[PDB]
């Protein structure tokens, strides 16, 4: 498979995540997506095929994994935005006020702006800390997405939102929406992970 | 606000 952040993927045959970003570790290919969509050793399938397995995840405290993949995946430096890309071309992290875009399976790519960092979600599992807030809307299943800016600067991966019953948060005005991200700066030194660019 |  082709390695784009936004698409989607399954672990364990049975739950759904989106791909955030491809990544290496030396000669491993990988990409990191949300700590909560698998334990460590699950089975990551892109359209029935498998991919590779979780190789290490922090949630709940923090919401970040990365999942190794075969040699036989083909790593790109591409998000996904309908049948377009936007390329990565860094990390730089955004000030609160700018505005960013966010891609995954359920709610495809939606862009609003950064309204505070250093965010606590309580989750049912436990409560995560550190986490950036956006008002871009997002669904069941957008989990482990990437978070990146026009610009091509990936900010983080997709955790969790104000779900409402419909299964996101895209039916209430921007103003109401809390869409939380995991930072990917302190993914990428925790596993010393590069960023593939281009 | 709910994982995802």
């Amino acid at each position: 498979a082709n390695i784009v952040g936004g698409i989607e993927y399954s672990i364990n045959n049975a739950s759904l995540c989106s791909v955030g970003f491809s990544v290496t570790r030396g000669a491993t290919k990988g990409f990191v997506t949300a700590g909560h969509c698998g334990t460590v050793n699950a089975t990551a399938r892109i359209g029935g095929a498998v991919v590779g397995t979780f190789a290490a995840r922090v949630f709940p405290g923090n919401d970040r994994a990365w999942v190794s993949l075969t040699s036989a995946q083909t790593l790109l430096p591409r998000v996904a935005n309908g049948s377009s890309f936007v390329t990565v071309r860094g990390s730089t992290e955004a000030a609160v006020g700018a505005a960013v875009c966010r891609s995954g399976r359920t709610t495809g790519y939606q862009c609003g702006t950064i309204t505070a960092k250093n965010v606590t979600a309580n989750y049912a599992e436990g409560a995560v800390r550190g986490l950036t807030q956006g008002n871009a809307c997002a669904g069941r299943g957008d989990s482990g997405g990437s978070w990146i800016t026009s610009a091509g600067q990936a900010q983080g991966v997709m955790s969790g939102l104000n779900v409402q019953s419909n299964g996101n948060n895209c039916g209430i005005p921007a103003s109401q929406r809390s869409s939380l991200f995991e930072r990917l700066q302190p993914i990428l030194s925790q596993y010393g992970l590069s960023l593939v660019t281009g | 606000a709910a994982p995802l």
